[PDB]
């Protein structure tokens, strides 16, 4: 007789947290935010189209020098690109067509992708016999590779649907963390600014707070009905926003432990594939399958705007460091500079 | 033969001259030695009125007979056409009047919807599909068919609806440079019309040759289309405008006189329908094949969408078998105002149906305006 | 200005060779037909292709076949990558914890899933001589409904069985063509297969099918179905 | 031959109405 | 062994129940005011002069 | 927090009837299919049973066809299962699953690898 008594503690425990959440409601962000002067309809124009992707689109990347940008397309091609003057820099091939995720160094030295084959690819893009490479393959995901992201030129974390985030030593190719406790595939990640934390959303519907160096969960974050496709992180570090399959938005405060506002409206009912903030954080532009992207008002959830050009689901979308421009790719193949 | 005319009375107007009671003058139509004349032989029904007389006589020394209006000569009642053939001729000119207006509202039809369908096959997501690409080359075929066939019409009009009234105003209207722009537009006609037959031959070869493979064309080869659509007449037209020149460079060039070298410009016509009419088989057997698969279980059914989807005769153009169930030689007689108004009717409207079939009742078309509707309307 | 001279000739050079192979290699791309092996159990899969990818070809058609390997048995997220392969070659231990329930509970999903709506499934019955010895010695209480079927007019004799095993496999094989056709139909189809393990000219049903698959797409885009 | 044949047969036809009044001219007229 | 998931998903939540959470009030007006004071930086907010764009 | 706790089960003799309840809490109840599966010991999880979102739609296993019939009621956020003549080879522990996502006729939950959105799972025995 211990699976039942451990279920039951497990509830005393879990009711303990939902009343200590409810004791720190005082008052919603729409109430304190009831007052404010409304962003307005925001008007956004596709500046620049890059083709050239032989198949759907299914990440992207932006450099931290806000001009060039990496995308992973399906067809098995992996293209950099300027944005400023629409010119591919690279076009490289990978090993398997079945990419699902892409990151660009913070360098800028290094890019990374990662799919089926549950092996994230480093490859050198500053190599001295003037071609790209191929330098690293991080092997020990039992699971398709879902997001990776860059800590350093050395380390990166990546999301896996095993139900399992990994934190990776370039250098000796060896997994020097493993983040456990989801019970889904983990579908996305997002570093902090300081890059101490990072937050995962996985197919369980909810999100777990993590600590790189200690490598254990700090706080998980539920309020969504369904699997959670997209996470990104609030410029402050302090608060991150989710987007999901039963067609919501969600703002969750890491401080609070509560969710902050919900962002849905009665005419969508398609999931939200990708999520990003702005530069100050007011805007929150999420990709929808309905094949446009909505920009939302992140402190009255009130929409704001839409990006409205792509002919398929929209896949990925990132917004400049800068918050300059806005690229989103689809699984038409093309990829939008919005301004 | 209005030339060979003039030339004849030039003729005669020097004769008379040469060989030159009451004196002997020379009027417009005859003349008299200083009746009992036959009929002069400029005159193109000459040869009925071979025996006939003109019978203007004097008596008197008073004026000519009587100079009622003009000084005329009166008679030329025996050297009058035959009032049968002058009726019947009247009755063929009204007819065709009848069927200028048909195609001309046929044309004008198809050319508003041919510009429309082509602004909304260039102007959405599906650009560089060789599918539509095909066909806003074969609308842009029918356009320039129809404008070059309204532009011929509007010059025959202007150029025969004019009166004479100086005896040099026959002269410069029969010389070049009143015809030039004619025989521009005439060259301009016939390209029309083979380079339509060689973009209705494209739909077919490209069709044919996307059901042939197993997989995917690989490149869309869509340079050789454009050799064959737009290049392919111009092997054809440019030998029959030399000819034309050289030959039988009479007046404007519209009249076919010999029929050998009207053959250098329906060749590629007969080639194209002929070919077409193959290709056009072969798909129907490709389709029934699928319709009577035992996938979808078809049950009497079968025949609406067997029946429906040969909207692929304005496509391929081959509708003009049954009309044309004969060579055009030896091809006149009481075939008419059924069989020509038939003709004409489908040849004008066929730009109309082929931009309606395939740019408006086109789902993947309808889709993409609904999708562009919703979208506008979002302030 | 200078710089900016030679850098945006550089470019725009560099850009120039990298359309050159992105040309190149899309017509490898558009004629290469790629295909899912996908099972929802042991099933005999690795018989068809006899880990994660397969290269063969047929009449100098090439094929790619993508073998799932090392992923959980959650594909409700992996394989919306797969929505525009030509087909997804579904393949089914006919000789079936009730596992052919669990192939048509599968196969039901594949056929009504949102992005798989314009993917076409050709269908593996495999384990024929195994259904025929477990009828001959023996689905009856499985499928309640199957003392009630009667063997389709068009079906083939199959000359060397009983009756018996013609109408228990024609059985099953109706129990996916009734998913297959009381849902979408004309943008995908079904293909089904009545396979075994004794030869491997699968391979050229595989390229029938595909065939055919091309061809109701072009004639789908002319409306002439 | 749709519009081949027609043009063909509507330009003799007026060259035969200018034909037929041309000889007008010559009796009446001028 | 469902006992050591059990165990060690109680032995989780108990890391998770003793944190300090600050009011929701609190947590709410931080991110109104970070927002407030970058209003000006954010390009997507206020657009920038087309000659200090180089996307246009 | 998508919850589902399932409430029945028991003992009974051969040819009894029995009730099982599925209440449901963290999500809109309307919007998802409902299913039913089970586990009996020594084999792996079975779908038995699963009903629209309106209640149009229904199937069942053609083990349970003609005893086993499935209900929703949109108001209590519960799902039903009521069983009748429970043979001997109806023991078995009876989850109540949930399809991933709303307005989707696809579901993908009977996986034994940990599937999120299903309930505790009422153990029903039968035995003479």
């Amino acid at each position: 007789s211990e699976l039942d008594q451990l279920r039951q503690e497990a509830e005393q425990l879990k009711n303990q947290i939902r009343d200590a959440r409810k004791a720190c409601a005082d008052a919603t962000l729409s109430q304190i935010t009831n007052n404010i002067d409304p962003v307005g309809r925001i008007q956004m124009r596709t500046r620049r189209t890059l083709r050239g992707h032989l198949a759907k689109i299914y990440a992207m990347h932006w450099g931290t020098d806000s001009r060039l940008l990496v995308s992973a397309s399906q067809d098995g091609k992996l293209i950099i690109w300027d944005s400023y003057t629409t010119n591919k820099v690279h076009a490289i091939p990978l090993r398997s067509s079945w990419v699902m995720t892409c990151a660009y160094a913070p360098s800028g030295n290094y890019v990374a992708c990662g799919g089926l084959d549950n092996i994230c690819s480093i490859y050198n893009l500053k190599t001295r016999e003037g071609n790209v490479r191929v330098s690293r393959e991080l092997a020990g995901h039992t699971g398709y590779l879902s997001c990776c992201r860059f800590l350093d030129d050395n380390q990166i974390v990546t999301s896996s649907g095993d139900t399992t985030c990994a934190l990776w030593d370039i250098e000796t190719g060896q997994q020097t963390t493993t983040f456990t406790g989801h019970t889904g595939d983990v579908m996305s990640l997002s570093l902090a600014p300081d890059t101490r934390l990072f937050v995962s959303g996985a197919c369980d519907a909810s999100a777990k707070l993590w600590d790189v160096r200690e490598g254990m969960c700090r706080q998980t974050f539920t309020g969504h009905e369904s699997d959670i496709n997209a996470i990104c992180f609030f410029p402050n570090g302090n608060a991150f926003a989710t987007g999901s399959d039963d067609a919501t938005c969600r703002l969750f405060d890491l401080r609070a432990d509560q969710e902050l506002m919900t962002y849905s409206h009665d005419n969508i009912i398609c999931g939200i594939t990708s999520v990003s903030f702005s530069k100050s954080g007011r805007l929150l532009l999420a990709g929808y399958d309905d094949f446009n992207c909505n920009v939302w008002d992140a402190l009255k959830a009130d929409r704001a705007g839409v990006l409205a050009g792509h002919d398929n689901r929209v896949s990925c979308l990132g917004v400049t460091d800068d918050g300059m421009a806005v690229a989103t790719g689809s699984w038409d193949s093309f990829l939008k500079i919005w301004n | 033969v209005m030339d060979f005319l003039f030339e004849k009375w030039k003729l005669y107007g020097d004769q008379c001259h040469h060989n030159l009671v009451c004196n002997r003058t020379f009027d417009k139509y005859s003349c008299w030695p200083d009746a009992n004349i036959s009929c002069p032989w400029y005159l193109p029904w000459h040869h009925k009125v071979q025996h006939r007389f003109v019978f203007k006589r004097c008596g008197p020394d008073g004026q000519w007979v009587r100079g009622p209006r003009g000084q005329p000569w009166r008679d030329a009642s025996q050297c009058q056409m035959d009032g049968e053939e002058i009726e019947v001729q009247k009755e063929v000119a009204k007819m065709y009047s009848s069927f200028q207006v048909m195609y001309t509202v046929g044309y004008s039809l198809s050319l508003g919807a041919l510009l429309l369908a082509l602004a909304i096959l260039g102007g959405l997501s599906k650009l560089h599909c060789t599918r539509n690409a095909i066909h806003a080359n074969l609308f842009a075929s029918f356009v320039l068919k129809a404008s070059s066939v309204l532009v011929i019409d509007g010059l025959l009009r202007t150029r025969y609806s004019q009166k004479i009234g100086d005896d040099l105003s026959v002269s410069t209207w029969l010389s070049d440079g009143a015809v030039a722009g004619c025989r521009v537009a005439a060259v301009f006609m016939q390209y029309g019309i083979v380079a339509n037959y060689c973009w209705l031959l494209v739909e077919g070869l490209y069709l044919h040759n996307l059901l042939g493979l197993a997989t995917l064309p690989e490149r869309s080869f869509f340079s050789l289309y454009l050799g064959i659509g737009w290049g392919a007449p111009m092997l054809f037209v440019v030998p029959w405008a030399v000819v034309k020149c050289l030959f039988e460079n009479v007046q404007c060039w519209t009249s076919n006189d010999n029929m050998g070298f009207w053959w250098i410009l329906r060749f590629p016509v007969f080639l194209a329908i002929l070919i077409n009419f193959f290709i056009f088989v072969r798909i129907v057997q490709l389709l029934v094949a699928k319709l009577r698969a035992r996938q979808m279980h078809h049950t009497d059914y079968k025949f609406r969408l067997a029946k429906s989807t040969l909207t692929l005769i304005p496509l391929l153009g081959v509708h003009e078998v049954v009309f044309a169930f004969v060579t055009d030689e030896h091809a006149q007689g009481t075939l008419r105002s059924a069989k020509l108004f038939f003709d004409l009717f489908l040849s004008s409207f066929q730009g109309l149906l082929v931009a309606v079939l395939y740019c408006f009742l086109n789902k993947e078309v309808q889709s993409e305006l609904r999708r562009r509707w919703h979208r506008w309307r979002l302030g | 200005t200078e710089d900016q001279r030679n850098e945006e000739k550089a470019q725009r050079e560099a850009n120039k060779k990298i359309e050159k192979q992105l040309q190149k290699d899309k017509q490898v791309y558009r004629a290469t037909h790629r295909l899912l092996l996908l099972g929802a159990g042991e099933s005999g899969k690795n018989t068809i292709v006899k880990i994660f990818e397969t290269k063969f070809q047929v009449d100098k058609v090439n094929f790619h076949m993508f073998d799932v390997g090392a992923q959980r048995d959650e594909r409700r997220k992996w394989i919306q990558c797969f929505n525009d392969v030509t087909a997804i070659i579904f393949v089914v231990a006919s000789s079936s914890t009730n596992r052919l329930q669990a192939a048509l509970k599968l196969f039901d999903s594949i056929w009504n899933n949102k992005w798989l709506r314009d993917t076409s499934v050709i269908l593996f019955l495999n384990k024929q001589d195994l259904l025929a010895e477990k009828v001959l010695a023996g689905i009856e209480d499985y499928f309640p409904e199957f003392a009630r079927y009667t063997t389709p007019e068009d079906a083939t004799p199959e000359p060397g069985e009983d009756p018996r095993v013609t109408r228990a496999k024609y059985f099953i094989r109706d129990e996916f063509l009734r998913i297959s056709t009381a849902s979408g139909d004309g943008r995908h189809y079904c293909y089904p297969h009545f396979t075994c393990a004794v030869d491997t000219e699968n391979i050229r049903r595989v390229f029938n099918d595909c065939r055919d698959i091309i061809q109701r797409m072009h004639l789908r885009q002319y409306e002439l179905l | 031959y749709a519009q081949g044949t027609f043009t063909s047969d509507y330009s003799i036809l007026l060259d035969k109405k200018a034909q037929a009044a041309f000889i007008e001219y010559l009796l009446e007229g001028g | 062994a469902s006992i050591a998931q059990a165990r060690k998903l109680v032995e989780q939540l108990k890391m998770e129940a003793n944190i300090d959470r600050i009011k929701v009030s609190k947590a709410a007006a931080d991110l109104m005011a970070y927002c407030e004071a970058h209003a000006k930086e954010d390009p997507l907010l206020t657009p920038v002069p087309a000659s200090e764009n180089p996307f246009r | 927090q998508v919850q589902l706790q399932e409430s029945g089960g028991g003992l009974v003799q051969p040819g009894g009837s029995l009730r099982l309840s599925c209440a449901a809490s963290g999500f809109t109840f309307s919007n998802y299919k409902m299913n039913w599966v089970r586990q009996a010991p020594g084999k792996g999880l079975e779908w038995v049973s699963d009903i629209s979102q309106s209640g149009a739609s229904i199937s069942y296993t053609g083990s349970v066809k003609g005893r086993f019939t499935i209900s929703r009621d949109n108001a209590k956020n519960t799902l039903y299962l009521q069983m009748n003549s429970l043979k001997p080879e109806d023991t078995a522990v009876y989850y109540c699953a949930r399809c991933p996502a709303p307005f989707t006729r696809d579901c993908f939950d009977v996986t034994s690898t940990t599937y999120a959105y299903r309930g505790q799972g009422t153990q029903v025995t039968v035995s003479s």
